């Protein structure tokens, strides 16, 4: 009776209907048994990746005994399930564990091989002694004890391989990861016992999208442990829902509380300066109060005239998941993505042709249209400079992410030399710096939504190309780790500055001088900015000068700019071969130097309007 | 009663009112809940950059449990903190580790799924007590039946170099990612943190003190991650402040301690028999009247003070910025401004004439302190060039001399040894895997501390047309990249460029 | 040969029915191997340095289930030491790792796709390869085959495949095409040059009928289940 | 099996000596058999008390082990390995195998039933 004292039973367990199902996987179950069931060495060992079903083929095969559907050389055994962890539990004399074990090994002798010993994680066994699991050889190479195991596929190679005459009695069986079809019926199978954990209702539509879904965003993890927990969130969010009160009303209400709670302590501020921020905190709470009055009133109509985790659910904890968008376009995003060059048209003027093309990749990716297994996008934009081409890449990350310092960022003007390819790759086993990765691999591994913005590109040596020769049309960039990793959702865009001038093939005949025809093959568009007119210039006057005011706000200190200077300023923004740098430099010149001159000559305070004004050549505050 | 001896309570510190409010997350602590309440597998890993926020979270839901904010599976719930360093802390024998896991784990299952594990910082948990490999892998039987929660907390980089390398492990848990957030939530933030300081340093903080600290370090501690190194500024601007209120102020306090120490230095000075101190002793004297003049003016001004600085305002925030990246971030306060007027004639003590550049250069240097220019680029980037033995040189050690009062403080590299290609090694320092690699840069490594620097670069005619591409981007604005992959800012510095292109012609 | 002819689609394509799973390929990109010390990262380092128990990439993945099917992309790129080891993986079916096990390649198929001379009608790719290989490895291979290039009648029926990939594609939404012959045609004869193979023709495909669909797809009015049809104007096609 | 509940401070150094006392006794007849030596270097905390038996020629110590764990255990003891005359057994052929499988077949026939 030492087995019972450091054993459960797997057989036992499986008569009181305390496991899972277990669907398919015949050709393994049936390779178990036929080794399980042979004179010598008969012991098996469940190998590969981790998630693929290796314990639960030792239950299916548990289940199939208390069944009944085992030859006659199986039947009416019972599957003990050893745990070494509890048998080095007290073991402080010198000679308690080697009595457990050889009292546990004459228990499991004394039968008539009646009794199956499954050790789960065996690369455990090698240690254990401070001379121990060494002293299970002579019974393993002779079938006295029947020994199923199941390890990763690593843990095998790093711990067991290591002892060539103890690997010498097992016998491998691979067990591979299913596909997806084989995935939506191990789903439909495990379904009716989620349903009732959590007390609602799944859709087959739902099991199909779960098992499609996550094979191409979730690519860090196997198959059907990364589809059961889709299911499994879905389920779990769709019951604290059916809870008190749904969501999108929890947040709005949540965040009026603490608007509240900051006015009603704004509001005993005896400084001049914080009475602006409270008029606008005020608005804003009001606003708020608003959507939150008009979700509860329609809250009332839908409860007097979302059940069941439909396939939509799943797309939303997957998206919660791994933050890449992928939803239906809920009416207020649409709404958004439909005026998109008018977004991007009040920091990038002009350009319609590079405007009208990059969100136009961003339609058809949130419509799902576009290839599955290419980047979103990966085009490159050349002209002159100072034209706009590293602004464009800018102010589209800032309205996707609202940050546009959540972009992937890369000078290429570094990587001069071709040994400066380890830099964003990483290096290989054994040298220097390893344990660290790569520098654009480890970026978009743990946010694989970004935009990456190779700068400067025909500055670098022409092998970084090479290496970037994969990463567009495949999407995929292996790092000295070994992992993929996908730039499939990202978005890519490389400037540069060939030509300079040359007019639509001067520049276009360099390009093909520099690049290779197998390089601008994988490219999108290759779209070629142009110069600035001097229309298309009093209107970034206009922007240089709102962000100057912007700036300035900090000082409770405002300027009112007349037409006449406002103009002259665009009519010095000149020389169409610097592009609009020289009216960044301008503005200075004319305004910035005399308001700091007079700024801290007295004469200027807070809350004062200096109005700009064009003398007969200069301009005078 | 294992867990008695080897673990903490948190929701009970969190019902005696121990716990610092939590604001905001609440898209980050829904997850949490939702994962934390599913059939298997139920372990959420928070996960992101140092500072962010991540135990504060795990905080905010025991805080939330006691209020009663949970849906029905998590209602009292009682959430324990366990220690694994005491639970290592005398196993010497054989067994004394397992056995006390195995107490804990029994003692945790045996309660019908109430306790709810949180292991802090749980890469500590892969190589517990090791001697081959047995420990630490006694919990995966029960991590994959959702039979103990464990919610843990790691960061970004000490996750994949520690966890990850154990995908049999990682597969039980499910990450949550925890950015950083904005100027706008750190702001709301520290208007709901701004009690626990006030009482205990006895003062009172400013909104504007909050809206300045929330605003300033993020543009200019640029190595720290966002909700914590604004706090660090508020709560040191306060122990400042608390300090002074021992009755003296600051900048009497050390004018004190310096006349104290020239007197010291008089007194033995007096007897020196010799002929080459009496001419150094004359000196001390007049420094030690000339100072204590000061003194009794700042000592008679207290008094008016004081007769006829009680809250920490927008600019003590400030004066930290500056006391810390030394980078002066102040308003200038009346004891610069002057010197900032006189700039021109004070630096036409080393140069003469070029009245063009000096201007051109105080231009820069004086709308740069009056908040004017450009937050996000260099303060200026100039390239003047002429004929030879004219001045261009001795006017930027000039500049370095009047900002910083050492010529030795600028960061000098001479462009004339980078005649080749290879040479652009040298400043930006050689890839991962390569003869020179822990070192960095040099001038990456030379401006990454103390980033208020002048930047010269003599001769740059000299070198190869390829150094000229490294410089696109830091001119254009702050940012250079080494080879570990950190980039430095360079948009506090003043870069210049001497040349003698054209020698002489016209 | 040629760019975008298919060279590498036959190596998936042919991975596809003998496991009957595309993903099922050791696939490894030779354009990163460009230095000499990256040798180590396909077959491990070795014993007692940082990176040991990870074991090679090339190796571990052939050591487990030896018949696979192995794919080097842009073998030229590489640095001239990776060809001295698929050397002796050549003529005697077996490469040495870190540890010093030896896994045999005798089962596998390997595969090399190039892009030399690109530019030589039949014998300067010829004279390019023989400069940029060695004559003892060049005679080890099996057939050095050479693709040769689409004409304007191996084209339709790839405008054939591309349709019936994007209906595919979208019938996850019930959102059926229906395509006309001269709009085939349109799409067939317009995208064509004989400079960049095939992949003018996606991008041709995308910009002509997605960036419509996408735009009437959003503003309703073309809601699920409902089949579009596809015709030709004077010069676009009209949805 | 020697080493178990031996927990007492002089219990497994007796029982060794016992056996050995009780090897030694008989003449020359006994023959012991230890299988995988290797694992005789630790087992103390001893399993040192047979260099004087080896060099008395009282034990004769037939054993058998492989190739790596010979030097890896025992070949750090080279006041031992003197006392180990080596035969090596190598890997047979096919023809070999198949005489081997031939003579093998009858209790395989009988275990199974075909
Ligand atoms: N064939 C199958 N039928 C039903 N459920 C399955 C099947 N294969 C896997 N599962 C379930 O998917 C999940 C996979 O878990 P396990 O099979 O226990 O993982 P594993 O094979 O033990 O891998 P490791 O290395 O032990 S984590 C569990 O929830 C199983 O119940
Ligand atoms: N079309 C434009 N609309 C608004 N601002 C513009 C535009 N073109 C240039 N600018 C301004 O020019 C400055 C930088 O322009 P960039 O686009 O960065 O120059 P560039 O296009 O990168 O050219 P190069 O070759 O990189 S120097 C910013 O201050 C922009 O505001
Ligand atoms: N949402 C929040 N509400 C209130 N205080 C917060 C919030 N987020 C962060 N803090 C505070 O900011 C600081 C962040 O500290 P922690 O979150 O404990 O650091 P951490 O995230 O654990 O980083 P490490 O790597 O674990 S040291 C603490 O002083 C918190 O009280
Ligand atoms: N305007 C000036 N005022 C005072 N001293 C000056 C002036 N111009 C030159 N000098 C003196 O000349 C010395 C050398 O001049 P530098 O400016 O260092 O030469 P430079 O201007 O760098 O010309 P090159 O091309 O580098 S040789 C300085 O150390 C001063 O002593
Ligand atoms: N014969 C073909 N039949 C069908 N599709 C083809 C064919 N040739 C090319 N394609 C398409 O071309 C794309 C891939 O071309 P690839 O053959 O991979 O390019 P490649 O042959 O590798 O040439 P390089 O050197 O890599 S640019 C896919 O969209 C294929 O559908």
């Amino acid at each position: 009776q030492a087995l019972q004292k450091y054993s459960t039973d797997l057989t036992a367990r499986a008569r009181e209907g305390k496991l899972d199902p277990v669907i398919g996987r015949d050709n393994e179950i049936r390779r178990v048994v036929q080794v399980l069931s042979r004179r010598t060495k008969n012991n098996p060992v469940l190998i590969g990746e981790p998630g693929v079903g290796k314990t639960a083929i030792v239950e299916g095969l548990a289940q199939r005994i208390v069944a009944g559907d085992v030859p006659e050389s199986l039947r009416d055994k019972t599957i003990v399930a050893l745990d070494l962890g509890s048998m080095v539990a007290g073991s402080k004399y010198r000679g308690e564990f080697e009595e457990r074990l050889k009292a546990v090994l004459d228990d499991i002798k004394n039968s008539a091989g009646q009794i199956i010993t499954f050790i789960d994680e065996l690369h455990t066994i090698v240690g254990a002694g401070a001379d121990a699991g060494n002293m299970i050889k002579p019974m393993l190479a002779r079938g006295e004890l029947r020994l199923v195991g199941a390890t990763t596929l690593d843990e095998y190679r790093k711990h067991i391989e290591k002892d060539a005459a103890l690997e010498r009695r097992f016998q491998q069986v691979y067990v591979g990861e299913p596909s997806v079809e084989d995935t939506i019926g191990i789903l439909r199978g495990l379904k009716d016992r989620y349903e009732v954990h959590h007390g609602v209702r799944i859709t087959d539509s739902a099991l199909v999208a779960a098992a499609t879904l996550s094979d191409r965003y979730i690519t860090a993890r196997f198959l059907p442990d990364k589809a059961i927990d889709l299911v499994d969130e879905a389920a779990s969010r769709l019951r604290m829902e059916i809870d008190s009160r749904p969501v999108e009303i929890d947040e709005v209400e949540r965040l009026v509380r603490r608007l509240e709670i900051e006015e009603m302590a704004l509001s005993k501020e005896e400084d001049e300066a914080s009475a602006e921020r409270l008029a606008k905190l005020r608005s804003e709470l009001a606003d708020q109060k608003e959507k939150l009055a008009e979700l509860t009133t329609r809250w009332q109509n839908e409860k007097n005239a979302k059940e069941e985790v439909g396939p939509d659910d799943i797309a939303d904890v997957v998206s919660a998941w791994t933050g890449i968008p992928a939803g239906r376009l809920l009416e207020g995003e649409t709404a958004k993505l439909l005026r998109m060059e008018d977004e991007l048209g009040k920091r990038v003027i002009g350009q319609k042709a590079a405007v009208t093309a990059v969100s136009d990749a961003v339609r058809r990716s949130r419509a799902g249209v576009s290839d599955p297994n290419r980047p979103t996008g990966a085009f490159m934009f050349l002209g002159p400079t100072g034209v706009g081409k590293t602004e464009l890449a800018k102010a589209l990350a800032d309205f996707l992410f609202d940050d546009e310092r959540a972009m992937v960022r890369i000078d290429m003007s570094e990587y001069g030399e071709k040994h400066t390819v380890a830099r964003l790759i990483g290096a290989p086993p054994g040298y220097v710096g390893y344990e660290a990765g790569g520098q654009l691999t480890e970026a978009v591994r743990r946010r694989p939504y970004t935009v990456v913005l190779f700068d400067e590109i025909e500055k670098a040596h022409p092998d970084v190309f090479d290496v970037l020769l994969q990463v567009l049309d495949e999407g995929r960039l292996t790092d000295g780790h070994g992992r993929t990793v996908d730039f499939r959702n990202t978005i890519l865009i490389l400037t540069s500055n060939l030509g300079s001038g040359g007019s639509a093939e001067q520049v276009l005949a360099a390009v093909r001088a520099t690049f290779k025809p197998e390089f601008i093959n994988r490219l999108d568009d290759v779209l070629i900015f142009e110069g600035l007119n001097p229309e298309e210039l009093v209107r970034i006057v206009d922007i240089q000068l709102a962000q100057l005011g912007k700036r300035l706000a900090q000082r409770r200190l405002q300027l009112q700019v007349s037409l006449p200077a406002k103009r002259w300023l665009a009519q010095r923004g000149f020389d169409p071969v610097y592009g609009a740098r020289p009216l960044r430099r301008l503005v200075q010149q004319a305004i910035g130097d005399q308001l700091a001159k007079m700024l801290l000559a007295g004469q200027v305070h807070d809350g004062d309007t200096v109005p700009v004004n064009v003398s007969p050549d200069a301009d005078s505050l | 009663q294992a867990l008695q001896k080897y673990s903490t309570d948190l929701t009970a510190r969190a019902r005696e009112g121990k716990l610092d409010p939590v604001i905001g997350r609440d898209n980050e602590i829904r997850r949490v809940v939702q994962v934390l309440s599913r059939r298997t597998k139920n372990n959420p890993v928070l996960i992101g950059e140092p500072g962010v926020g991540k135990t504060a979270i795990v905080e905010g839901l025991a805080q939330r449990i006691v209020a009663g904010d949970v849906p029905e599976s998590l209602r009292d719930k009682t959430i324990v903190a366990l220690d694994l360093g005491s639970m290592v802390a005398g196993s010497k024998y054989r067994g004394e580790f397992e056995e006390r896991l195995k107490a804990v784990l029994d003692d945790i299952k045996n309660s019908a799924g109430q306790i709810i594990t949180f292991i802090d910082e749980l890469h500590t948990i892969v190589g517990a007590g090791a001697t081959a490999m047995d420990a630490g892998n006694m919990i995966k039987p029960m991590l994959a039946r959702g039979e103990l929660r464990l919610v843990g907390a790691t960061t970004l980089d000490e996750y994949r170099k520690h966890i990850e390398k154990d995908a049999a492990l990682e597969r039980r848990f499910q990450q949550v990612y925890v950015g950083e957030p904005s100027v706008e939530d750190t702001i709301g933030i520290l208007r709901g943190l701004k009690d626990r300081y006030e009482v205990h340093h006895g003062v009172r903080i400013t909104d504007s003190a909050l809206v300045a600290a929330a605003t300033l370090s993020d543009r200019y501690i640029t190595a720290r991650f966002l909700p914590d190194k604004a706090i660090d500024l508020v709560d040191e601007a306060a122990s400042r402040l608390r300090m002074e209120i021992d009755s003296r102020p600051v900048e009497i306090d050390e004018v004190e301690r310096l006349v104290r120490r020239l007197e010291i230095e008089e007194m033995a000075l007096s007897k020196e028999e010799d002929e080459a101190s009496a001419e150094r002793l004359a000196k001390l004297r007049s420094e030690l009247a000339d100072q204590k003049e000061k003194l009794a003016e700042l000592t008679t001004r207290w008094q008016n003070e004081k007769n006829a600085k009680e809250e920490v305002g927008p600019d003590d925030i400030a004066d930290v910025v500056s006391a810390w990246t030394g980078i002066p971030a102040g308003r200038l306060l009346e004891g610069e401004t002057a010197k900032l007027l006189r700039m021109e004639d004070e630096l036409g003590k080393r140069v003469i004439g070029q009245k063009a550049a000096v201007t051109a250069v105080s231009d820069a240097v004086r709308r740069s302190r009056a908040g004017v220019s450009d937050p996000n680029r260099p303060t200026g980037a100039f390239m003047f060039l002429g004929p030879t033995g004219v001045g261009k040189t001795e006017l930027a050690k000039a500049l370095a001399d009047f900002l910083f009062d050492d010529e030795r403080a600028m960061v000098r590299i001479d462009m004339s040894e980078y005649g080749e290609k290879h040479t652009v090694a040298r400043l930006i320092g050689a890839p991962p895997g390569y003869v020179g690699y822990e070192a960095g840069g040099q001038l990456t490594e030379a401006v990454r501390r103390r980033p208020y620097t002048v930047v010269l670069f003599d001769e740059i005619e000299k070198a190869h047309p390829d150094v000229f591409d490294v410089l696109l981007q830091v001119l254009d604005e702050g940012r250079l990249t080494d080879g570990h992959g950190r980039t430095v800012d360079f948009r506090n510095t003043i870069l210049i460029l001497t040349s003698n292109l054209g020698s002489g012609g016209s």
